[PDB]
């Protein structure tokens, strides 16, 4: 495994460099390649042969190599550059490739965005099976860090809550979802249920009324 | 239109053989070398192996004894075999076109290769030339290249979309698809939001489209939650300008692991 920093960060419109440290028999052999992994998309080749840009890659991506250490430099950082970056190299054979540990790139300086929250009640089809799932969908927020609290009649629910980690959507912002798994009886019992989403100190709460659906 | 389509089972039991196929189109396997790469969840990319135009296979040195790659030029298909899989072989498997060549790079600065009657030299100038005859010019401008010194060039030219494979002893579970609709009293829009809950399935992945793919913008499909039950759930949401009376909304869910496809009609809650 080629040694990369676990994560790096640069500001918008600025530049950042990702290093790739190896030995004399991989990086030192003199033919490093770089790949970009955006979740929900196939990997993308950026650089090959230390310095050559792959087809369709702009010149703000550039590679270099000094001895057993290679570097990927990304100038003019844009929001869509946030991704994982992997270096690679052959070793002892052109069919024995070794990938680096991978580097996650964060682009700082982007505009804050509050989450839009939609709370969905259980469907009739699910209630017929004596189950009831409330779905809280959170989207269009940056930075990608939210905390979700569920309430029943105003008091905090501490059981049967599952929440996804925030992930990228098409517009480079983050989305998340949270699930409250109840039985038919619980859903009919309480007077209301609420999804409370805190993002950067501020909170958005949506409430659902079992009686009025 | 160079294409690489992986195919094979999305679920395999432990200690069995995982067998995948890659169908190439738009190019011939007699002209391009192809290889396999995988990425397990939360892990780095991992090279598996390749087979070149000559038909020579090459493997990850640490996995070769478990791997087998073979191709059929006439069918333009390449297969991968991983024996005695465990949960660590769960991953997305990518078919790829790889560049592979054996080169002879000398010290940095000596780019050109000069093989004379006196042997093989790496030289700094591109004339071969005034250097070959002279004994003094070679020791000046060239390094004598030893027989063993070889360098290797490898990179991925084209990536497939990848096929996710899960290694599990658990049985499959087809999803139950429930319509998502806000309560009555939230019908005041000005944009109406609805979706589908793809509940309790195993394994990943699941794909969701709306109106058979005719509804593109406004859609977002969230990643799945993994309940402690071992079953996955995810939601897909679409936001559309309201009112949208005179139009229907259908969420199309595909769970290839059980060859099941569900098209659930989502109707707004009329009160």
């Amino acid at each position: 495994v080629l040694n990369q920093p676990s994560s790096v960060s640069g500001s918008l419109g600025q530049r950042v460099s990702i290093t790739c440290s190896g030995s004399s028999s991989n990086v030192g052999n003199g033919y490093v390649s770089w790949y970009q992994l955006i979740p929900g998309s196939a990997p993308r080749t950026l650089i090959y042969g230390d310095t050559s840009r792959a087809s369709g890659v702009p010149d703000r991506f550039s590679g270099s190599r000094s001895g057993n250490t290679a570097t990927l430099t990304i100038s003019s950082l844009q929001a869509e550059d946030e991704a994982d970056y992997f270096c690679a190299s052959a070793e002892d054979s052109s069919s024995n490739a070794v990938f680096g540990s991978g580097t996650t790139l964060t682009v700082l300086g982007q505009p804050k965005s509050p989450p839009s929250v939609t709370l969905f009640p259980p469907s009739t089809e699910e209630l017929n099976g004596n189950k009831a799932t409330l779905v809280c969908l959170i989207s269009d927020f940056y930075p990608g860090s939210v905390t979700v609290v569920w309430k029943a009649d105003g008091s905090t629910i501490t059981r049967n809550v599952e929440t996804t980690r925030a992930s990228k959507q098409s517009n480079s912002k983050y989305a998340a979802s949270s699930y409250l798994s109840l039985t038919s009886s619980d859903w009919k019992s309480k007077g209301s249920y609420s999804c409370e989403v805190t993002h950067e100190g501020s909170t958005v709460t949506k409430t659902v009324k079992p009686s009025e659906c | 239109q160079v294409q690489l389509r992986e195919s094979g089972p999305s679920l395999v039991k432990p200690s069995q053989t995982l067998s995948l196929t890659c169908t190439a189109s738009g190019f011939s396997l007699s002209d391009k070398a192809v290889g396999w790469v995988r990425q397990a969840p939360e892990k780095a990319l991992e090279w598996l192996g390749s087979i070149d135009t000559s038909g020579t296979t090459g493997y990850n040195s640490g996995l070769k004894s478990r791997l087998s790659i073979i191709k059929d030029n006439s069918k333009s298909q390449v297969s991968l075999s991983v024996s005695s899989v465990t949960t660590e072989d769960s991953a997305t498997y990518y078919c790829t076109i790889v560049h592979q060549e054996t080169s002879r790079r000398g010290p940095d600065g000596y780019s050109w290769i000069c093989e004379c009657s006196s042997g093989t030299y790496t030289c700094d100038a591109d004339n071969c030339g005034n250097l070959c005859p002279s004994d003094w010019q070679l020791t000046l401008h060239c390094h004598r290249l030893d027989s063993s010194t070889y360098t290797y060039d490898w990179h991925v030219e084209t990536w497939g979309q990848g096929l996710r494979v899960t290694v599990s002893s658990a049985s499959t579970t087809a999803p139950k698809v429930y319509p998502l609709s806000s309560c009555c009293g939230d019908k005041s829009s000005s944009t109406v939001t609805l979706g589908c809950l793809v509940s309790s399935y195993m394994p990943e992945p699941v794909t969701v489209t709306w109106n058979s793919g005719a509804l593109k913008s406004g859609v977002h499909t969230f990643p799945a939650v993994l309940q402690s039950s071992g079953l996955y759930s995810l939601s897909s949401m679409v936001t559309v300008p309201g009112s949208t009376s005179g139009q229907t909304f259908t969420c199309n869910v595909a769970h290839p692991a059980s060859s099941t496809k569900v098209d659930k009609a989502v109707e707004p809650k009329s009160c």
